[PDB]
RNA sequence: CGCGACCUCAGAUCAGACGUGGCGACCCGCUGAAUUUAAGCAUAUUAGUCAGCGGAGGAGAAGAAACUAACCAGGAUUCCCUCAGUAACGGCGAGUGAACAGGGAAGAGCCCAGCGCCGAAUCCCCGCCCCGCGGCGGGGCGCGGGACAUGUGGCGUACGGAA
RNA sequence: UAAGGCUAAAUACCGGCACGAGACCGAUAGUCAACAAGUACCGUAAGGGAAAGUUGAAAAGAACUUUGAAGAGAGAGUUCA
RNA sequence: ACCCACCCGACCCGUCUUGAAACACGGACCAAGGAGUCUAACACGUGCGCGAGUCGGGGGCUCGCACGAAAGCCGCCGUGG
RNA sequence: UGGAGCCGCCGCAGGUGCAGAUCUUGGUGGUAGUAGCAAAUAUUCAAACGAGAACUUUGAAGGCCGAAGUGGAGAAGGGUU
RNA sequence: CGACUCUUAGCGGUGGAUCACUCGGCUCGUGCGUCGAUGAAGAACGCAGCUAGCUGCGAGAAUUAAUGUGAAUUGCAGGACACAUUGAUCAUCGACACUUCGAACGCACUUGCGGCCCCGGGUUCCUCCCGGGGCUACGCCUGUCUGAGCGUCGCU
């Protein structure tokens, strides 16, 4: 908005560090299933906890 | 619909029952923890009798039992009286005692008298101490029997 | 290198306060270090700093709160958190000597009439 | 059969407690044989293995009686590099293959003080059950 | 549902019977045999034993 | 600087002076879109800002 | 115009931020949440909806204090001791 | 007594549940009263409680309240029941002498409903198919 | 126009304590439907049931007869088997519906007020010492405070009790 | 013998901690959920609520040569496959 | 039993219906899933045991249950039905 | 073909046999390379990059929005665009 | 023969049935039966050398101490350590620690405003200014201090 709280301004800054995709070095461990982050959100669909 | 011939009949099953059926899964693990919780019972009391006190005899009520006779709950105070054992040291030998126990016939109070006296005959007191005082019992009839006594004491038969 | 526990415990409390600074100055620099590449030598270091700033900071409290209930071993009302936590109920329970408290009445009744050992038949 | 009503014998619970077993658990899990030789000198039938023993794989393909030297062991691949147990990839690269510490005897212990005192206590169990049994 | 009627009772005296009727039939060769016990070289067939 | 979220630019001035003996003309913080408050920090004239760049490690 | 031109003028917001259950679900004008009841000193929960119920029970979250406590139990609440030094 | 809170009338339902107006509450006023000073004194366990007056409009009581934890009634050992965390809230229970009242338990063939613990406890005895395994 | 008792009331970031929310399978107190059945429906039924509110404990509640009975009488409470789909209720329709006895599981009984006697013989908090101190206790010593005669403590409570 | 009070025990336990078992289910079943599930996702909100297990004994997961901008191939190789 | 030919025969199933190839409804195709269950009470029939009796519950005695939460036994054997 | 368990007989037990439920979940066709990719006048030439240009970029021309703007800035909302 | 169409079979696709597995459920049982102002449950935000999610923890932040264990952890790095030494790594968990909201407590929910005591720079108690620390919810009980009343008395 431009007009933000701190409390939403906090919220969003760990929004847009859980967006960043795997490391690929995770797909090298022992006991792995995981391929892909699958909890990626894109801003133009899918409109956050708000 | 009723069809042709059978017992107009009535079950009670129009509340929500079975949100309350009671089934009896446990009762053999029941029955076993009352028999632990039993033998730990006997083993805590340790000479005493595992029944518990004696009781007294007595007749059942209505002309329908009225023959018969069972354990009562406790031995009137009038039995005790006579017997000549103090009400409130009569608890601490193993005599169950109720003191709401009216007596109104001279028969059944002679009778219960008597199991009393008996009892007294028939009982080992310890002493409280090793070292033996007064009423408690030589440690002849002692180390012949600290022993327990299974089933119900000096059992009614009718 | 290793910051040990065993050997800070007898430290001098000014002795224990130097080296948790000059171990905090020695985080400082690996963190930049981190940030300006560095090394992975270095980027070692900073998870071994941090834990022996730990057990320092550790071993500092762990003096100070042994001290401290050492002082209040005696008075009656003391801190909070040297009291004995248990669980909010269990601090609630009767006092242990309160809870045997038997009414003369009731002590007078285990004097005269004792539960007495017996056995039956003979 | 097992008698004691706190155990398992329960595939799910077994293998669950297996798979899932924290790496000091699995170093009496991953436990292997001393040779019949070490066997008569220390009277104990295995050991849990370690670092650097000397052994030899006993069952596979690498089954032969060359005496390799433990390489390590990694306790969450339930397994042991040995030596000269190895295998050429694609490119060359030699990598070590894993062995399961049961198909393997241990000819050679490395004997520190706590591997010597361990055996001590292995050894003296045996001789009381042998006295008991007698 | 578990109030499933799992459990079922016999009266006494006819598991009784039926314990005879087993017994009855550990004698008979045949009946043993036939129930796939190789009894072929066994010394006599309600076998008992010394009490050591 | 990155600066821990609690600090008033008063706090940063007395950190910025006491770990590197060093002495401030004004702080001037914002808050980063990822959370960690940086601070730009204004040294007085008499100080160079790349000679003590040089000293803490950073070029 | 009841539909798909009115959605156009959803410029403006009911609800925040809970700060007790922390929802979405705060009603601003209200002051209170409609999920926790937040200014309500306790917590709302109703019989009714049992899928609702187990969301935020108490196993749930971290239960960080009460996890400690069952194994401070467990053993028997052994308070300011230490095991037998080496 | 105790009008039905609903709007207006408006009981909606069965004409057997119309009543608003001529309908009495379960407990009595003076369990009401004692009730009324536990909630407030909640450190204080509610004893027992006696009258002392009515107006039309009102009426009196006076709720014998204790500390539990006031050292005096802690060491006397008569007391020291109401120390026990099963009496927190007495009132709030159906527990003095007051609230008992209303539970409708006495000994004799006055009674019958509450012949296990309590009214509700009788009614989950009689309504509970026993189902043996046997059968 | 003072000073002093008490009574009833305030205020303290006064000293020291407690209560608040949670969980809710089980438990205690209230509150309380309507689908439904009756081949319609209004009493009835669904049901003192769901939802609603309150308060607990490891269990809760109950409990030591203002009881049963009508016998040659039983003898606190709880639980099971039975009583019994019985007595009874009911548009006597649909439907609903206990108890005593009897056999078991268990088993344990007690305390005040009052009435009286006893120099309040009682309690709380201070402060100093010795022990003990991670469930704040013992013992001693203080003209150190207060509660209390508008009644604390010992004896005693119907099974009688006191002298 | 009412209008004051306390009291263990046999009794209850679809919540909790910790175990044991099964003539149960075997991935459209069994819990909504065998998996980063009360997750993603939807709804202003109360609330709603999924899908989704399996290379191989071992990664030995295809070095190298060649066509193509590349994805893709063709040979070669690994594997008992 | 795969395909083809020819002669004769031969309307599409399910269903409700007096009457369906119907201008009556359901049905594009394939896979997996998918509906007379369990408890209680009654009645009659049948099988077995005992029989003017019969009965087993409930309880108890015998075990840490590996198989047992079985099996066995009870002046409780009959309070009681 | 596959690569690790499975069946006959005598008894017992059941969540035991599908074509239909505008049935449930998943998959696949014919329809079909079909309908369709038509609101608001407009594009053209050369070059650059580049594997590759109707669409990128630069230059040149021709056009439109025509200051109640298709321009220049905010509010709310988005949340890194 | 030609194309197309239909049928059957081979092989290949599509698709994920079947079968075989099962660190999950479902049911029955056993024992225990423990949350919170000493700040609960729940929420928030943080914390990894490279880590997004799940988990684990709290500015001592994938954990500190202690005790038991006795060589690893391991996707890669890097390292430590002398694994003849309190000693890697797990487990236990009694010591220590435990950011912000939350019954939630200085008053407010902006993360805004405060008061009162002490400490360091600032002064040289000059109050300011900055930083740190400790207090500052409501209700209620036992006492304490200060009181109020043409409430009931006494003496003056
Ligand atoms: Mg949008
Ligand atoms: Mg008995
Ligand atoms: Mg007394
Ligand atoms: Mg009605
Ligand atoms: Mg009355
Ligand atoms: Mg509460
Ligand atoms: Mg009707
Ligand atoms: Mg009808
Ligand atoms: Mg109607
Ligand atoms: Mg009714
Ligand atoms: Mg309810
Ligand atoms: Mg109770
Ligand atoms: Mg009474
Ligand atoms: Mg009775
Ligand atoms: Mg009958
Ligand atoms: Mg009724
Ligand atoms: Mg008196
Ligand atoms: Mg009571
Ligand atoms: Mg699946
Ligand atoms: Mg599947
Ligand atoms: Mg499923
Ligand atoms: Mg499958
Ligand atoms: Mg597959
Ligand atoms: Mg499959
Ligand atoms: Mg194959
Ligand atoms: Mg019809
Ligand atoms: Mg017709
Ligand atoms: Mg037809
Ligand atoms: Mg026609
Ligand atoms: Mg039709
Ligand atoms: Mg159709
Ligand atoms: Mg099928
Ligand atoms: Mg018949
Ligand atoms: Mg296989
Ligand atoms: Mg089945
Ligand atoms: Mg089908
Ligand atoms: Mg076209
Ligand atoms: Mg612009
Ligand atoms: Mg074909
Ligand atoms: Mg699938
Ligand atoms: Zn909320």
């Amino acid at each position: 908005s431009s007009h933000k709280t701190f409390r939403i301004k906090r919220f969003l800054a760990k929004k847009q560090k859980q967006n960043r995709p795997i490391p690929q070095w995770i797909r090298m461990k022992t006991g792995n299933k995981i391929r892909y982050n699958s909890k990626r959100r894109h801003w133009r669909r899918t409109k956050l906890g708000l | 619909a009723p069809s042709r011939n059978g017992m107009i009949l009535k079950p009670h099953f129009h509340k929500d029952w079975q949100r309350r059926v009671a089934t009896w899964f446990n009762q053999p693990a029941r029955k076993i923890r009352r028999r632990k919780a039993r033998q730990a019972r006997a083993r805590r009391i340790a000479p005493r009798p595992a029944s518990g006190p004696l009781r007294p005899i007595v007749r059942c009520p209505t002309v329908r039992y009225h023959t018969k006779v069972r354990a009562g709950r406790g031995f009137s105070l009038e039995e005790l009286r006579v017997a000549g054992i103090h009400k409130k040291v009569a608890r601490t030998i193993g005599i169950s005692v109720d003191p709401r126990r009216r007596n109104k016939s001279t028969e059944s109070l002679q009778a219960n008298v008597q199991r009393l006296k008996e009892y007294r005959s028939k009982l080992v007191l310890f002493p409280r101490k090793p070292s033996a005082p007064k009423k408690g019992d030589s440690s002849a009839e002692e180390l012949k029997l600290a022993t327990q006594l299974t089933g119900p004491v000096m059992p009614i038969r009718n | 290198a290793k910051i040990k526990a065993r050997d800070l415990r007898g430290k001098k409390k000014e002795e224990l306060l130097k080296q948790l600074d000059d171990l905090k100055v020695e985080l400082s620099q690996l963190r930049v270090a981190k940030v300006t590449g560095g090394a992975a030598s270095k980027l070692s270091k900073i998870r071994v700093v941090r834990k022996s700033i730990a057990r320092v900071l550790t071993v500092i409290n762990q003096t100070q709160k042994e001290n401290l209930r050492k002082f209040y071993k005696g008075k009656k009302y003391k801190p909070l958190d040297l009291r004995p936590k248990k669980t909010r109920a269990m601090r609630r329970r009767l006092n242990k000597h309160e809870e045997s408290l038997k009414t003369k009445k009731q002590q007078r009744k285990e004097r005269l009439y004792p539960l007495r050992k017996y056995a039956v038949k003979a | 059969m097992k008698f004691n009503p706190f155990v398992t014998s329960d595939r799910s619970k077994n293998r669950k407690r297996h798979f899932n077993a924290p790496s000091h658990i699995r170093r009496k899990i991953m436990s292997s044989p001393l040779s019949k030789e070490l066997r008569q000198k220390y009277n104990v039938r295995s050991m849990p293995i370690r670092k650097d023993d000397e052994v030899q794989v006993v069952r596979g393909h690498y089954k032969g009686q060359q005496i390799g030297k433990v390489v390590q062991v990694y306790r969450k691949k339930y397994v042991i590099y040995i030596e000269r147990v190895q295998r050429e990839k694609a490119n060359g690269t030699t990598v070590h293959v894993g062995i399961h510490p049961s198909k393997v005897v241990i000819t050679r212990l490395k004997l520190d003080k706590d591997r010597k005192k361990i055996l001590e206590r292995k050894a003296k169990s045996r001789q009381v059950g042998k006295e008991k049994g007698k | 549902k578990t109030w499933r009627r799992w459990h079922r009772r016999v009266n006494t005296t006819q598991k009784r019977y039926a314990i005879c009727s087993a017994l009855a039939a550990s004698a008979l060769p045949a009946l043993v045999m036939s129930k796939g016990h190789r009894i072929e070289e066994v010394p006599e067939l309600p076998l008992v034993v010394e009490d050591k | 600087f990155i600066v821990d979220v609690k600090a008033n630019k008063h706090q940063i001035k007395q950190a910025v002076k006491k770990l590197y003996d060093i002495d401030v003309a004004k702080v001037n913080t914002l808050i980063r879109p990822d959370g960690e408050k940086k601070a730009y920090v204004r040294l007085a004239p008499d100080y160079d800002a790349l000679d003590v760049a040089n000293k803490i490690g950073i070029i | 115009t009841k539909g798909t031109s009115s959605f156009g003028k959803r410029r403006n917001k009911t609800h925040t931020l809970c700060r007790r259950c922390g929802s979405k679900a705060y009603h601003l004008q209200k002051s209170t949440c409609g999920k926790c009841g937040y200014p309500a000193k306790r917590k709302r929960k109703y019989n009714w909806s049992a899928k609702a119920k187990r969301r935020n029970t108490t196993g749930t979250g971290r239960m960080r204090h009460l996890k400690i406590v069952y194994r401070r139990f467990r053993h028997g609440f052994r308070e300011g001791t230490t095991p037998k030094p080496k | 007594g105790r009008k039905r809170p609903v709007p207006k009338g408006a009981t909606y339902g069965k004409p057997v549940h119309h009543g608003v107006n001529q309908l009495k509450f379960a407990r009595s006023l003076q369990s009401v009263a004692e009730e009324r000073a536990g909630r407030h004194c909640g450190a204080l366990r509610v004893l027992n409680s006696y009258w002392v007056g009515e107006d039309s409009t009102y009426k009196f009581f006076e709720v014998i309240l204790i500390d539990p934890f006031h050292k005096a009634i802690r060491r006397n050992p008569d007391t020291q029941w109401i120390t026990k965390p099963v009496h927190k809230h007495r009132e709030m229970r159906g527990l003095t002498s007051a609230g008992r009242k209303s539970r409708g338990l006495g000994k004799g063939h006055k009674f019958h409903h509450t012949i296990g613990g309590s009214r509700r406890a009788a009614w989950r005895r009689r309504n509970t198919l026993q189902l043996h395994r046997y059968r």
